[PDB]
């Protein structure tokens, strides 16, 4: 016998619907029915009907059983999970949606929508991809969860509607390690710290390895003392990443007071129309306020309506940007240029800059 | 009230976490009282009151700590220890068990079920659906439950192995791909599962200078946002024409302004509409789907169809953040891909042998360039791998491509070249 | 009393023909009358006509005289030079335009022309910026008076007429230090080394201060020997851009052989329509082939036509480029993509990208 | 022949080098034949013959200078020997002088023939119109004669200084601007020459960390290259509205495609055209000029005139070609200058304290940042200074702009902070 390994995840083929399995690669069109319900048309004339609904990322097994519960009526014990954690049923009788919506609704209080119809040109707010924050981390500026719950209940109305001219992905990392889409999203919140490493020169001897410790400061703001056997951090080359932490338990930079957030905007992964574009810092830091976090909100909403009120249909916030430029956008969306904002970081090189990082070229 | 500020969580619209949360206690505890063997009851309480105290706090409560894995893995397990384990004895350990999520994440009701049992038996009762990376995440158990967590999972019916994580491959994920889009140009689900499983041991046991990530979009829309969360990332395309149903256009053609939202947002004017007929010249055509995303029952990917692969994908740390850019124009993606598999394997192999500790592969292509990359790829440069040639004439030569000099033969004499 | 200093150039305004400096600043439009020939009319109703001929740069003083001669009779002893070293002289009488522009190529053999017409939008090719080349310089990879000259005498016929659909400016450097806007130049000619420095020990420990030789090298490919008192070159980082010999006599790394020229394109100063752009490589590396260099007028020339033959009214080359993209630029010029083309020069930062060079911004 | 190689180059349309080479050797001979004061009679020849064996060698014989110069001064004057001088003694020493010119290049034939009479007696007979930089060439001189040419040069009716060279400011130049140009935003020519004399003690005697060097353009057209070719390039601007001659465009309309060669040409879409009158959204308008260098008889640039300094202009070496970067949006230009001068001289106090040997402006402000480059010329930071804000949350804070803290009274109480 003995403990099996190397099995991997179970085969996705004998987990699909029927009629999805049916009719594999040979699809004919989508149609955005209304918004939360995608209709799907087979070349064999096959109709399914595609349900979305936003979940919490985070679950609890039984809200989990219970969709397993709802899945067993009205998707024939069948369902998926989106690359932004949302969650998608399978019905084949249309004119049972509308319960299936308000089933879910009564049960786990999971929103229809976070859809969007490019044919006609109307946009809804989809989740937030986001990572784990003061739940699971150990080294967040920010929480995720906490944010993620207070901007959506001021979105809330752009979710379940196709209220946008087009497309907005907002998207959250706790720190500098900038986990998931963060760094190419229209709009990014960004756990940063203000403060430097005091170095504990107990728990370095003791733990951390000093030479790889060292190695990992982008700015070379860390030196071996020799004496001593400890780190020494040039306060004035520091930008205080937080990297040296992640090496070492005895470099941590918190400051509950200074740690806070920046907010990024103009970042595009999708070929259409323009090429993929990195994310652009316009706000340099907003606190954290748990539970409500009102200053981060109050500024992600006053930029997400600046653009909406002013965006041509399709056009997204950094090809709105390409149309007014900086000047006007600044303006426009009531924030300020400061210093900050003008890049310093030295180590990525030029050349980037001309390498082809996009799908996008002739044959 | 002893949770005033998350309290505050559960008013709004839109679905609580917090609610996640205090469900998830109360009928775990439930079940441990009704005798169920379930070894963690109190293990979300313990995590509820440790994020309250975050909150009035303002920081976090999770240390640095021990390394921690599963027998015969090195990866999978995230090692977390609470700074309050002496006032809250559960969330002393309190471990991630990064789980394998099938393709496309599809799901039947039944897999899940099964994942409920175990994880209520042995860990918290929280899970993520889903993470980032992909993964389902197990979020809170003990160094003691991890294997046998892990013998059940695999005892299941329907069996689940355990995800990546450390300097390994992290575990591959996919977009929806043919399972419901019309748009797909490749199988990624199929390609999904198959690297999944050909690179098992590359996944399980990190060897590597740094982890490693491989995503699959059916086609440039780029739905798994393969360009910037993964080293590799294989995004389908195709090199023939773009079919054009003539009919369908017209139907458009009666309620669609096909003049400002499709001809003039064209990136390179390749789509014209004169009210007759549509004609696109697909060698001004660069393939960013826009026109197919705005008319798809008028129009479709080409017949020719393979996959772009953009290399060095990655967030900020250490040189910067990076969207892939092109390493390979064309590549065909057919079972048992091993086109895509030599390539994959002459990079690890390089990566090994060239990489420093946590260089991520885009930064070894910065640091020894594009011709090293591509021959260890077995490749020819390409103007379709840059947005323009270089600014500057500081060009590197190979010793074989000069002119034979007196000049060489004293490189030569000395001992350099 | 003692040797005069610091006492500065001419006033240039006690320099200038009456007419000019009667309407200085109070012009009211110029207007192109022939290739060599423009027009300029002042609010006073003064009109003066500025006729100008290209010359090879270097003159002797003997042609000096003669331009004088010739600004005496024409220009009442007036003449200037243009920043691409043109000559012009000023002609009140229309009537004598002629009779100047006959008699300068008679007696010095400088021909009329060097002239554009934005507003019919036809233009000619105007002269080369260059350098010393064999001539004075001690670091040339190649020559700068014989190229320039084995160019023109190819393209003539374009300095002449206005025979080109927007401007086209040719720059050749004879070295990386790429002395004049060769960096920025829509066609630009720059000398190469291709082989590393061989130190000369003896001669660095005489005449070279070590340190400061190691830190003009960008790749870091120079250390010192302490052992030694001299420098050691790690071939593989060497890139044989020559900085070190411009440092240091014991650093030569010429090879008659290897030295040649590479050949850049799309540079662009003005602002007109787009903004100003740094030249790219197109073709690595042409041999020394004096007195008439033949491969490298061929690719010059073929690029050119290449151009012109496909470009709009207005459209110079890296605009033409904007339209096309670098596939077509590859196909339609004949040239080879090779990976020297890739940018590898990694000391340059990233963040230069992101900053406005150009004068264009919104109020 | 003897000049076999060059003789090639006195072929061909375009006038030759060769031949002004040549001719000045036989004039030259000629008049020290006849008893003329010319203490070179043969550096031309010399030089001829250097040039010749070069072609056949394919390689300079030039060698490192000697340092030379001028009783009083540090540059100026560059040493040049040739490695041939045995062979050929004549160039044995072949120094050049860099002789400052008058503003926008502007002569009257008694100020040149005085530049000839003085160069014939002391020198080849050679010369540059112009240096690049924008200088006289005085081509090939003995040490010897450097001095007393210099004296005569100081002595002429219409006197002629020497320029600069080394690390100092080098020679400033001009374009044409209000001399001849309907376009010029403010007198180039005058505040160049205000520039030259305000600081010919920075020019003639080097004391910086390398050169700096200043050009003036009198408008966006950018006639002296100025962006690339000079540290500090002031180019001309204004503030306010193009002034258009609506009777003038309706003339321009008659013959010329507006639409297409103009409307359809403007960067940023803020000039349209309906056939009757001509509009401008001045708020949309960058000051390209393409407008305007189309219509120059109907359009002109508004009356609130001034420059944008742009900084940091030069050559690749260190680290790598600049265009300069908007340093400062809008200045005033009026004698006698002193906010342009406020700003130099902060610029080279700030530079010359902190750069490192052989550091440009450019390079030193890629080191200190851009926050303390803007501190030291006493600005405050602008949108118009980047093309975009930044792509890495990577942020300097200063001390007093954080909220006040047990962490910050940590930093305090160990002296960092
Ligand atoms: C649901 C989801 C599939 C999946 O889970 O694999 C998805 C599904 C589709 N995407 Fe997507 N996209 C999904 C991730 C994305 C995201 C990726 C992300 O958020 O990180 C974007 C990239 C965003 C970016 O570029 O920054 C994305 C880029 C697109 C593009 C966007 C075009 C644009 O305006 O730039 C098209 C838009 C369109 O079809 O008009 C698109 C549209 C679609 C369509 C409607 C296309 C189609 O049917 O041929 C698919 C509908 C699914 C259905 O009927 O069930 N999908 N798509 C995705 C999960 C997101 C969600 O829950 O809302
Ligand atoms: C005489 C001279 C200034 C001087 O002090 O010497 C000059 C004079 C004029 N320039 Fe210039 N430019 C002069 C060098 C330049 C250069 C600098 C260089 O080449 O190093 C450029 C920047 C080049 C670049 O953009 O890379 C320059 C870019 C322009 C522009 C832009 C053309 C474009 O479409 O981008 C205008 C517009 C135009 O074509 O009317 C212009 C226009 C003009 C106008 C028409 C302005 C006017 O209202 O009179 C002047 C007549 C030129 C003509 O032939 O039509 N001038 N002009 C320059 C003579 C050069 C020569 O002998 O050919
Ligand atoms: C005479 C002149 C060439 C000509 O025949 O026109 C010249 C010639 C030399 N240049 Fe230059 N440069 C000349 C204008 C320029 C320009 C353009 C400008 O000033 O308009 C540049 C680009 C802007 C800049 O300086 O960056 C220029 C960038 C350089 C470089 C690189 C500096 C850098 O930061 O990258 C070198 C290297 C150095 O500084 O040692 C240099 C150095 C030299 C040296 C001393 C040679 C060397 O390797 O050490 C040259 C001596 C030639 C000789 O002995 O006859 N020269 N050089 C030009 C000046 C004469 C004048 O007074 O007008
Ligand atoms: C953005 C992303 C990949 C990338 O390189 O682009 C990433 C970024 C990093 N993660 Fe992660 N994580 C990414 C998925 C995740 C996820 C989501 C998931 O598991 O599906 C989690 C939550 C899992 C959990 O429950 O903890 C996650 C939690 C972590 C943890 C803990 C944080 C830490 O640094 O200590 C690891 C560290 C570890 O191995 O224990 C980590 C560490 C890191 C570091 C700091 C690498 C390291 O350990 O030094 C990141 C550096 C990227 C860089 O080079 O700048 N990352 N990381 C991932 C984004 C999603 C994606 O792959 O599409
Ligand atoms: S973004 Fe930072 S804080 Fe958030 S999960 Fe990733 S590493 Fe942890
Ligand atoms: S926080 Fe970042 S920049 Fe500061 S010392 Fe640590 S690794 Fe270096
Ligand atoms: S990336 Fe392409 S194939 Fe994949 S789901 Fe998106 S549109 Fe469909
Ligand atoms: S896919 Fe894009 S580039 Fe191609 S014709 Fe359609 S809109 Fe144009
Ligand atoms: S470009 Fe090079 S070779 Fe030519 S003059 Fe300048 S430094 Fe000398
Ligand atoms: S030639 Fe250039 S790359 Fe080579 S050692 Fe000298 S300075 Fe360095
Ligand atoms: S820079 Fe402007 S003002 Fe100067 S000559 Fe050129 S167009 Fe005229
Ligand atoms: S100067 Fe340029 S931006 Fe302004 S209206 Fe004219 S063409 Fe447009």
């Amino acid at each position: 016998e003995g403990v099996k390994t190397d099995f991997g995840p179970p085969y996705f083929r004998d987990l699909l619907h029927p009629v999805i399995a049916k009719n594999y690669g040979k699809w004919k069109y989508h149609e955005v029915v209304k918004p939360g319900v995608i209709k799907r048309v087979a070349e064999s004339g096959d109709v399914i009907y595609v349900v979305r609904f936003g979940t919490p990322r985070l679950l609890s097994i039984y809200t989990v059983r219970e969709l397993c519960d709802i899945a067993d009526k009205y998707s024939d014990g069948y369902l998926r999970w989106t690359s932004r954690n949302n969650v998608e049923f399978f019905v084949t009788d249309e004119s049972k949606i509308d319960d299936l919506i308000n089933e879910v609704q009564e049960r786990v209080g999971f929103p229809c929508g976070g859809t969007w119809d490019a044919v006609k040109g109307e946009y809804g707010l989809s989740n937030i991809v986001h990572t784990q924050g003061w739940i699971h981390c150990h080294t967040p500026a920010i929480d995720a969860s906490g944010i993620v719950k207070a901007v959506m209940d001021e979105l809330y109305e752009y979710f379940t509607d196709h209220k946008l001219p087009a497309m907005c992905r907002i998207s959250l990392a706790c720190c500098a390690n900038m986990c998931g889409a963060v760094h190419a999203s229209d709009i990014a919140i960004v756990g940063i710290h203000r403060t430097p490493p005091i170095p504990n020169d107990e728990a370095i001897r003791k733990t951390c390895e000093i030479p790889s410790t060292v190695a990992a400061c982008p700015t070379g703001a860390l030196k071996p003392d020799m004496k001593n056997k400890t780190i020494k951090v040039d306060v004035e080359k520091c930008m205080y990443c937080g990297n040296c932490y992640t090496m070492c338990p005895g470099m941590p930079l918190f400051d509950p007071e200074n740690d806070g957030a920046a907010i990024m905007v103009g970042g595009k992964l999708s070929e259409a129309r323009r090429m993929p574009e990195l994310s652009k810092v316009v706000v340099p830091w907003v606190p954290n306020e748990p539970p409500r976090w009102p200053t981060l909100v109050k500024y992600v909403k006053q930029i997400l309506e600046a653009w909406a009120a002013n965006a041509n249909k399709h056009e997204r916030l950094i090809e709105w940007v390409d149309r007014i430029g900086w000047e006007r956008f600044f303006e426009l969306t009531g924030l300020e240029f400061t210093q900050h904002l003008i890049d310093d970081y030295r180590i990525t090189p030029y050349f980037y800059s001309e390498f082809r990082a996009s799908t996008q070229f002739k044959w | 009230s002893e949770t005033p500020l998350l309290d505050e969580l559960e008013k709004g619209p839109w679905p609580s976490f917090v609610k996640e949360i205090k469900k998830t206690a109360e009928l775990m505890e439930k079940a441990a009282a009704e005798g169920k063997d379930v070894k963690m009851p109190k293990g979300a309480r313990g995590l509820l009151k440790q994020l309250e105290i975050s909150y009035k706090d303002k920081k976090t409560h999770w240390k640095h700590g021990g390394i921690v894995s599963v027998v015969g893995y090195g990866g999978g397990v995230i090692g977390r220890y609470s700074d309050l384990g002496e006032q809250i004895p559960e969330v002393e350990h309190f471990h991630t068990m990064r789980i394998n999520q099938p393709s496309g994440w599809f799901y039947s009701t039944k897999a899940l079920r099964g994942l409920c049992d175990v994880w209520e038996k042995w860990g918290s009762g929280l899970t993520n659906f889903h993470g980032s990376t992909g993964d389902i995440i197990f979020l809170g158990t003990r160094s003691e439950y991890l294997q046998p967590c892990f013998e059940d999972l695999g005892n299941l019916e329907i069996p689940f192995d355990i995800g990546g994580s450390g300097s390994d491959l992290r575990t591959p994920s996919a977009c929806m791909g043919p399972a419901l889009c019309e748009f797909a140009c490749y199988d990624t689900l199929e390609l999904c599962y198959d690297l999944t499983m050909t690179y098992q041991d590359e996944l399980h046991r990190p060897m590597w200078p740094y982890k490693f990530k491989i995503k699959c979009a059916g086609c440039p829309n780029d739905c798994v946002a393969s360009k910037a969360r993964s080293d590799f990332a294989i995004i389908g395309t195709w090199k023939d024409d773009i079919k054009v149903d003539q009919e369908a256009v017209k139907e458009y053609a009666s309620w669609m302004d096909i003049e400002n939202e499709v001809v003039k947002l064209c990136p390179t004017g390749a789509i014209k509409w004169d009210g007759k007929e549509l004609t696109i010249d697909n060698r001004e055509c660069v393939r960013c789907m826009h026109c197919i995303n705005k008319m798809p029952k008028a129009l479709k990917p080409g017949d020719e169809r393979g996959a772009t692969i953009l290399i060095g994908g990655k967030a900020p740390f250490v040189e910067g953040a990076v969207i892939g850019w092109v390493a390979v124009p064309f590549v065909e993606v057919e079972k048992p891909y091993d086109e895509i598999k030599e390539i994959l394997e002459a990079i690890w192999d390089w990566w090994d042998e060239e990489g420093k500790f946590r260089e991520r592969i885009g930064e070894l292509i910065w640091r020894k360039g594009m011709r090293e990359f591509l021959k260890v790829i077995g490749r020819e440069a390409d103007v379709r791998m840059v947005k323009a040639p270089r600014n500057n004439p500081f060009m590197f030569f190979e010793k074989d491509e000069l002119k034979p000099s007196a000049y060489t033969e004293e490189l030569k004499k000395r001992g350099m070249w």
